């Protein structure tokens, strides 16, 4: 119960960035949690980064400013951030440390975890099958989601990333032949994206399975390292102690991944590529991984995560990084959304690991993985058709690159565009998928077996 | 083309002229001066107070624990008293005990008109207050008054900043 | 309570002796007494920002200790005024040191503590009244056009125990005496806030009305809202000053506070002089301009550290009219040049830098900045509703969107204002390049276009598909040489042209394209998209026939429409009313829809 | 416009070089299209269809040397600088990391 | 656990004083609008806020009773209560001269209480218009401008007080069109001023529309700025 | 004054690249100038760029070969580089480092001003109102410089730009239809470039008006970013002192950009772009924005900093960022110059921040602004035409093309090619222009209003 009084230091060394730095420390805790009291009585909560002897770094994670090297008091908890979690943090608002926002009470200790997480032994980790029926044609068709899946949405500043995701949340479910929990971390997230996921829980009705943790863009940086190992650690508890299927959004990694290098710089790191700390694989790794079934448990966790592009490229470290870790991605493009498609989908540079076992006969159609790699075909060819178009003209194409256009053209009106409030089932994405199929000739299908074609083709 | 180009470098040159005289008049006037402060060097009763001050001045710039004092050896006799004199001052405006020697080997040059330099304990750090250090330090700096005070000021200038 | 320089690098001084002093704390460094804020603390030494330039600085010069922060003075005196980046009035400099360039050290009140300012009590409060924070307890008439809210500040609360009478007060008197338990405070018409503390306010509201811009691209097809944020990355030449000071001068906003972080002298001189000249009506009545507008000039041969306090001063500002009810739009002409004060001092301090060496904390500054912008329920029992709008130019080098400044902003950023160097080059202004650029607030506006418009809405996606489809044109025509081109393709290509000449540029130093109120814009407009719909159909419906209307015989038949279309931007809204524009336009739409009927 | 806008990448190098040699051999084996052609047409002065197969080679000759070539070439030169650009700005912190730790070692002894 | 709270938006000490302050801001407005207390079905749906104020109670007493949650402390719920009483008092207040009939004044407090959204309704703007011609005329020279509107104000402010402003009368909507135009009209143009007013005089159904509304005083000098425009 | 004696030491701690470091300094100053004698009796000296307790950076002008760590003698002025200046400075000829190379004497000061000068007011800083006529028409026209605008020359290696400079010195006048005081910096570039200003400056029998400032190629290049400040100091003198209008000319500005970046590079400061410091921006405002009137003094100081622009890269730092700074550019290019065009000055790229305030009723003609704005559009779009026609051939124009052509010829020989000494006035600059613009027809000169065209046109 470590009913053992906690010491307090005013012995600060020094304050540089948002690390304070204390000596004369009694046998310093790695990870331990420091509270601080500013001269003014403000209290705010850090932790330690690293020890040696008996100096110790710690992490301020509402900020430093106002703390000087003489007066502040710094006690140590003794202890590892081990956050207090209920089942009854749903219907509830929390700030980016956990501290409700909503003019409830504190979260009541129902129990306490490590927010740093338990590693879960692969051998009882249970492999993901359910599909996921989210309502858009662009995933439930090609790039579809399994329960238990981690599938970031790539995209870059100005796009509907927010549209995506809120639309996914609302139209969740699974393809029937009940409904998901919400853990919501926003990490530098302002204030009118954050009111648009809000009100759009109110609106549907959804709030009595929501749990929110906000860190808004004009919050602290510092703070949201924590928000995300705070979102996940709930989940945990609620789908692999309460029996509840959570899906778990993640507002941008990418203001994760700042924060983490404003860290890695104030303590001077090594960096690895564009200044981020050599280690970014493994720190996202570890949030990442916090997904899928176990035996034994009837829960599962889904991870969504968000993930803005700096200059619209995929080969940055944070997305680049990322797709090491997750199983694929829906990647938003720009092209589209300036062409005035929604969902701005690209298929090409998209995937999803777990599809080629997710779909099929017994979970949705027996076409289905046929007419999802016949489509992707079709759709890379057609984009080399314009590739070509745009050097030698409309008139210089040949019969076959005129049926590529015209497939291009109408797949992405007929198949990718669809509306943030229509949602369209596995089995009418994939009747829609046959009739952009029909579009070509039988002989041209060459990814499809003839069994299938003779099946379906020519309904 | 020739004759404007040939009268060009005939008004440049004539300019360059009367700007080497302007400046022999400056160098005239300051070789008078340092006549006239031999002249003040020689009076002892004088010289022995610009000596007291010299000293003094030049200790508390170094602020060493240790000084060494070097004069034209002909001065010597009075360098004693502006040291001896000197000490009980230094000890009340810096409170710090200061060793002060006078270097009986190592002198000025005969030829400086007066005053001291003073060297700190590893000869590293050194003042230098003699009397014509004094008189190009000052001079330099009044220099922009005396060419007012001699030539009259500029009708041009309206503004100081 | 003083320490004693130890170091001095430029802009960053080391001091010592000061193991009390806190981060963020005022300082006054030398002899002169220079403003500094401390950034770091290393045991009992500290590392302090210093905003005026140290030269001559020396090795144990004292070091004063202030326990403020940096701050702004708040109240009564600053509409009219320019500032420098710490809040010191220039004009009162001028008119006490009677040199024309600033001295070091001057330490001058913000706001002049000899005019007698005439005050009124709101008249609803008595003694033994509740008051609370964001309360306003009288009012001052600066001038007939900014109507100044005497508040209480924020954390602050009481009882009243007496309040001035009507009359004529000064700065340095007391106007409202409040106690808590026991604590009484004493307050004058000048409050002190620090400039890095985000004013509280009741809530943050969505922007749903438009930002009026002098423009007619930059609004028409780019709105910008009350209380958004918006950037313009332009490069040198692209002319994002000019969009800057047109919309100060011609905009629906009450106050403006405009930054120049790092700006070249001249342009506030030009702001000085120029916006004193100009009109803006209030009640029948002509008013100049300057009395609703401020600004902060902190020039780019000034010290580099005082471009982050010349931001955050400002913004500071901006909130507290804000939360007076009115509506706030601020400018910070640069952007760049308050990151890349950033990365000089971070330089200076030995930070490990991250991307192109600016600082890792970056996108850190610029997300609190831009955030303090918003259409909120301001704080104060007489329920205010105010706005603080921030449209901020970026200064990419080269012109390439591509370096963490122009990276971060768009990411932060609601509408993007995106300038082209090449458009710029062919005196195309301003430079828009309507590609690239986009406004996430046209969902939100929509309503407010339905309500008041209507015909707007989709005149302006018509207007977006035929730019676009003359771009994917331009692509093929480039290498086909207009040989391929359907009749139906080039009445697209030259419509855009019609588009881009006459509609998306504008001079802004002439007496018509100064100003360019909305009716103007949506009215000739819809001209120019009547023409387009009516041409194209014109071939459509004779294509097939046994004689095409190509555009040749349109072109030679119609060339005076296609005149007078382009003639519409001269119309001098000053001279010429409302009146006498729209029915000038719809007789154009007349004289087409006969030239048609005689053409098809 | 003036360049492809392909983010600055060792990738990018690559692409671009093997973009710019498909240009270039396309544009050799157009120019040889085109004298085949024009010698062709200059033997048989189905004639004024030659004049016309001859304008259309010569005309994307023309814009694969005027407009698509420069174009790459001007992107491969952008990629290039900005390359070392970011090569530099490695250099210095590994160089500031380095007097960093000599630092720390003085400060040990 | 309460380190760092930010309730909505407000460090807790802040938007408990917002609270305290509201309450006595309802307290003030219902005093200053109703000094006689009879308007017994207005301040009766204000009873759970009052019976916190109009007593010697201290403000640390009130702040208390906010973190106690003795008193109404929903912040957003009590800022909407106390808008639909401000714009209640400016709507008194802004006519001044000629008073509302009890019953209409608790009529048009049902009537903005029920709306969805009052601030951005037609009664705040309408509020807003009419406030734009009575704060002008607060302190303004007598022009023949500054008395056409002078006159034409005091017949709107009469009309409103027998009608109120949830209702749009033909009679108000044109004297708010009228006037706001009048207003706006370039002091120098007197021209057009004259004949706005005129226009207006002879279009109302009214034989004499300032007779009761504006005093004697007012009309000598309101004809005989007409009748010297018109004289030569 | 300063009375006190100044300190000699012989305590150099050690010596690091250009930076000499020294210990045991009594009270450093930041930013004094220090005079330090080798063992030989050579006589250099160096600005102190950072001290700490007892130690001090000195920056060594002439440069660090030669310096000892035992016999080096080093004394503290005690001050900052003030300089001597005064008004019979004009015709006198100095080096970088402020000394007589004329073989005249030394400045007998008027006062000593601080070379690192002090920013001007922006209250009492009055916006500028006057044109000067440079006599050039592919300035005076299109790109006007007003008194008091800073506008340098963008060229490139090999080009006229000094030819362009000096003729400028000769012919500028003004348009109220005057003698400028020249002050010359001439940093980084050869014997020949200096002896042809100076020889140009004699025979334009002006030289009793011209102040040079030599430091050539072969001079140490510490003293090279120093030079502008010493001219401009001067200029400050005349201009704000004694009520002089003065011209200041910088040479090659990119000398001074590469002097900047190698003590950068020796200081280890953070580069920006292609080397250069990341404060390069605030250094070059340093330079640049010491110009213009002041309010109440007849005086002004108007900046033409010539700059050589590498590989002709218009993006390049050096030209970049003075870009940012100055009121636009005349910028030459090889294209005009190697067709035997003179002045080869390419207007497409040019701009004047001040021309709009300059042209016009009260200062020029009343269709200066529109004739200007309209040559514009016909040059830009001729260039246009330009790069279409060398695709598709003469014979896909049409007449709409064909008179861009005809006038981007005529304007390029008529208005751009005038000679060394060809002076037009700018009332005639405008004729030529209309000349030009006649060759469309009134439909086609958009940018005019027909308020204008109706009396200009038919002439
Ligand atoms: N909207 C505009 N209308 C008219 N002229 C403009 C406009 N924008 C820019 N210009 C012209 O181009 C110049 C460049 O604009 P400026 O704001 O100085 O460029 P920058 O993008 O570097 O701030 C202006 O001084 C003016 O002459
Ligand atoms: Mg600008």
């Amino acid at each position: 119960y470590l009913s053992q009084p906690r010491l307090t230091y005013k012995t600060v060394s020094g304050v540089n960035g948002p690390l304070v730095i204390l000596d004369h420390v009694k046998f310093p805790r790695y990870a331990e949690i420091v509270h601080l009291t500013l001269p003014d009585g403000t209290k705010r909560s850090g932790q330690v980064l690293e020890v040696s002897g008996s100096k110790a770094v710690v992490q301020v994670f509402e900020g430093t400013s106002g703390i000087d090297a003489k007066k502040t008091s710094c006690e140590f908890t003794g202890d590892i951030l081990r956050t207090p979690v209920s089942e009854d943090m749903l219907g509830r608002v929390f700030n980016g440390s956990g501290k409700p926002i909503d003019r409830g009470p504190v979260v009541l200790a129902e129990d306490f975890l490590d927010i740093m997480g338990q590693p879960i032994n692969p051998q009882c980790r249970i492999y993901p099958e359910e599909m996921i029926q989210t309502g858009i044609s662009a995933i439930d068709g090609m790039n579809s989601i399994a329960r238990g899946q981690k599938i970031p949405i790539f995209s870059a500043a100005g796009l509907p990333h927010n549209e995506i995701a809120a639309q996914i949340c609302r139209q969740a479910g699974l393809v029937k032949k009940e409904n998901f929990a919400i853990v919501f971390a926003a990490m530098g997230v302002n204030m009118e994206t954050a009111r648009f996921f809000k009100s759009d829980f109110e609106e549907n009705g959804s709030m009595d399975n929501v749990c929110l943790f906000l860190n808004l863009a004009n919050d602290p940086t510092i703070e949201r390292i924590i928000t995300p190992r705070l979102a996940l650690t709930t989940a945990e508890f609620l789908a692999y102690q309460c029996e509840k299927h959570v899906l778990v959004i993640l507002t941008d990694m990418s203001s994760y991944a700042e924060a983490l290098r404003e860290v890695s710089a104030a303590r001077e790191e090594v960096p690895g590529r564009r200044g981020f700390p050599g280690y970014m694989y493994t720190d996202l790794a570890t949030i990442y991984e916090r997904a899928g079934r176990v035996e034994g448990r009837n829960g599962s966790i889904t991870q969504i995560p968000i993930l803005t592009m700096p200059n619209d490229d995929i080969t940055h470290p944070i997305p680049d990084l990322t797709g090491y870790i997750t199983e694929g991605q829906i990647y938003v493009d720009r092209q589209l959304h300036n062409r005035q498609i929604y969902p701005p989908i690209n298929v090409l540079p998209s995937l999803s690991r777990l599809m080629k076992s997710a779909i099929g006969e017994g979970m949705t159609r027996k076409d289905h993985a046929d007419v999802s790699n016949q489509l992707y075909a079709c759709y890379a060819i057609g984009k080399d058709v314009q590739a070509m178009k745009a050097v030698v003209g409309e008139e210089a194409l040949t019969s076959d690159d005129l049926l590529y256009l015209e497939f291009l053209q109408k797949f992405e009106k007929n198949f990718i565009t669809q509306g943030p409030y229509e949602n369209r089932t596995v089995y009418e994405t994939l009747d829609i998928g046959w009739q952009l199929l029909r579009i070509f000739p039988k002989e041209m299908l060459k990814r499809i077996p003839q069994s299938t074609l003779s099946e379906f083709y020519p309904r | 083309q020739q004759k404007k180009i040939q009268m060009s470098n005939l008004m440049n040159q004539a300019r360059l002229k009367v700007l080497r005289a302007r400046d022999d008049l400056i160098t005239d006037l300051l070789n008078e001066a340092k006549q006239r402060l031999s002249k003040v060097v020689k009076d002892t009763t004088r010289y022995q107070v610009l000596l007291d001050g010299l000293v003094l001045q030049g200790l508390y710039q170094l602020l060493e624990p240790r000084m060494i004092v070097r004069c034209r050896k002909q001065d010597f006799p009075l360098v004693k008293a502006a040291v001896q004199k000197a000490i009980p001052m230094y000890k009340i405006a810096t409170k710090k005990d200061v060793d002060v020697q006078i270097d009986l080997e190592a002198y000025l040059p005969e030829d400086i008109a007066g005053g001291v330099e003073i060297y700190n304990g590893d000869r590293k750090i050194k003042v230098s207050n003699t009397l014509e250090s004094r008189l190009d330090l000052i001079a330099q700096q009044m220099m922009p008054e005396v060419r007012g005070a001699l030539f009259g000021a500029n009708a041009n200038r309206k503004f100081l900043d | 309570t003083f320490g004693y320089v130890h170091g001095v690098s430029g802009p960053v001084v080391t001091a010592c002796d000061m193991a009390g002093a806190a981060m963020y704390e005022l300082v006054r460094v030398g002899h002169s007494e220079l403003v500094g804020e401390i950034i770091r603390l290393e045991g009992d030494m500290a590392t302090i920002q210093v905003y005026e330039e140290t030269s001559g600085v020396s090795v144990g010069d004292p070091v004063l200790r202030t326990g403020k922060p940096l701050s702004v003075e708040l109240g009564p005196g600053i509409m009219g005024a320019i500032f420098d980046g710490i809040q010191r009035p220039l004009s009162d400099i001028s008119s006490q040191t009677q040199s024309i360039y600033i001295p070091r050290g001057v330490n001058v009140s913000a706001l002049s503590r000899d005019i007698k300012w005439e005050f009124i009590p709101s008249k609803n409060l008595r003694v033994g009244s509740h008051i609370t924070g964001g309360d306003i307890y009288g009012i001052v008439n600066e001038n007939s056009l900014i109507k100044h809210k005497i508040m209480l500040p924020p954390r602050s609360r009481g009882s009243v125990t007496y309040i001035a009478p009507p009359g004529n007060y000064d700065a340095s008197d007391v106007v409202l005496e409040l106690e808590f338990e026991g604590v009484k405070e004493k307050l004058s018409m000048v409050q002190v806030w620090p400039v890095r503390q985000v004013r509280p306010v009741t809530e943050k509201l969505p922007a749903n009305h438009p930002l009026l811009t002098g423009q007619r691209v930059l609004d028409a097809l780019f709105p910008c809202v009350q209380g958004g944020t918006t950037a313009i990355p332009g490069a040198f030449g692209c002319g994002k000053t000019v969009i800057s000071q047109s919309l100060s001068k011609y905009s629906n906003s009450d106050v403006i506070i405009y930054v120049g972080c790092g700006e070249r002298g001249n342009e506030m001189s030009e702001v000085l002089r120029d916006f004193p000249e100009l009109t803006m009506e209030v009640d029948g009545k002509v008013e100049s301009i300057m009395k609703r507008t401020a600004l902060v000039a902190n020039t780019s041969n000034m010290p580099v550290a005082a471009r982050e306090a010349s931001i955050y001063t400002g913004i500071t500002l901006s909130e507290y009219f804000r939360d007076m009810g009115y509506h706030v739009s601020m400018m910070a002409d640069s952007t760049s040049r308050w990151a890349e004060a950033l990365r000089e001092i971070s330089g200076r301090l030995a930070e490990m830098p991250a991307d192109s060496g600016y600082p890792a904390y970056l996108g850190a500054r610029l997300a609190s900045f831009y955030e303090r912008a918003g259409r909120v329920k301001c704080l104060g029992n007489p329920e205010r509703e105010g706005s603080v709008s921030i449209v901020g130019a970026v200064s990419p080098p080269g012109g390439d969107f591509s370096d963490p400044v122009t990276s971060a902003t768009l990411g932060i950023v609601q509408v993007f204002w995106g300038l082209d160097k090449k458009l710029a080059q062919r005196k195309h202004f301003p430079s828009v390049n309507w590609l690239i650029s986009y406004s996430k607030y046209m969902r939100a506006l929509d309503e407010y276009y339905d309500k008041h418009f209507t015909e707007f809405v989709p005149l302006r996606t018509k207007a977006k598909e035929i730019l676009q489809e003359e771009e994917d044109l331009a692509e093929i025509v480039q290498l086909v040489g207009k040989a391929s081109l359907a009749e139906t393709d080039k009445i697209t290509l030259e419509v855009a042209k019609l588009i881009k000449d006459d509609f998306l540029q504008q001079n802004g130093y002439t007496p018509y394209d100064r100003f360019c109120p909305f009716y103007k814009t949506v009215g000739m407009l819809s001209n120019m998209i009547s023409f387009y719909d009516m041409a194209r159909r014109a071939v459509e419906t004779t294509a097939q026939s046994d004689n095409k209307i190509t555009w040749s015989i349109i072109r030679e038949h119609m060339g005076e429409i296609l005149y007078k279309l382009s003639s519409m931007k001269f119309k001098d809204p000053v001279k010429d009313g409302e009146a006498k524009i729209k029915a000038d336009y719809a007789q154009l739409l007349e004289d087409m829809q006969n030239a048609f009927r005689s053409l098809e | 416009k003036d360049r492809i806008e392909i983010f600055p990448s060792r990738m990018a190098q690559t692409i671009m070089k093997a973009r710019l040699k498909g240009a270039q051999t396309g544009r050799n084996l157009l120019k040889k299209k085109s004298d085949a052609l024009t010698l062709r047409f200059r033997q048989i002065l189905s004639f004024v269809t030659l004049d016309e197969a001859i304008k259309i080679t010569n005309r994307r000759v023309n814009a694969i040397e005027h407009v698509i070539i420069p174009r790459i070439e001007r992107t491969l030169a952008y990629i290039i600088t900005e390359l070392d650009e970011r090569e530099r700005e490695e250099f210095y912190r590994l160089k500031k990391i380095q007097e960093k730790k000599k630092i720390i070692k003085e400060k040990s002894e | 656990i309460k380190v760092g709270i930010k309730m909505g938006g407000l460090t807790s000490e802040q938007y408990h004083s917002q609270v305290v302050g509201k309450i006595g801001y309802i307290a003030r407005c219902m005093q200053t609008i109703d000094p006689e207390n009879n308007l017994k079905k207005i301040r009766e749906d204000y009873q759970d806020v009052l019976i916190w104020a109009e007593k010697n109670y201290r403000f640390e007493e009130i702040l208390e009773a906010s973190k106690s949650g003795k008193c109404p402390n929903d912040l957003d719920a009590l800022s909407r209560r106390s808008l639909i009483l401000q714009e209640l008092l400016r709507l008194v207040s802004s006519i001044s001269p000629f008073k509302m009939k009890l019953d209409l004044i608790e009529s048009q407090y049902e009537k903005m209480k029920q709306h969805v959204n009052l601030w951005k309704s037609d009664y705040h703007v309408k509020l807003n218009q009419l406030n734009q011609l009575t704060d002008y005329l607060k302190n303004a020279a007598p022009t023949p401008k500054n008395n056409f509107l002078r006159a034409m104000t005091s017949v709107l402010q009469m009309q409103i007080a027998q009608y109120g402003i949830t209702e749009d009368n033909e009679g108000i909507n044109q004297l708010f069109k009228l006037g706001l135009h009048l207003l706006a009209m370039a002091n120098e143009k007197i021209d057009e001023q004259y004949h706005l007013f005129k226009g207006y005089v002879k279009d109302q159904p009214e034989e004499s529309p300032f007779e009761g509304i504006l005093p004697a005083e007012d009309q000598k000098i309101l004809v005989k700025t007409m009748i010297d425009y018109a004289m030569p």
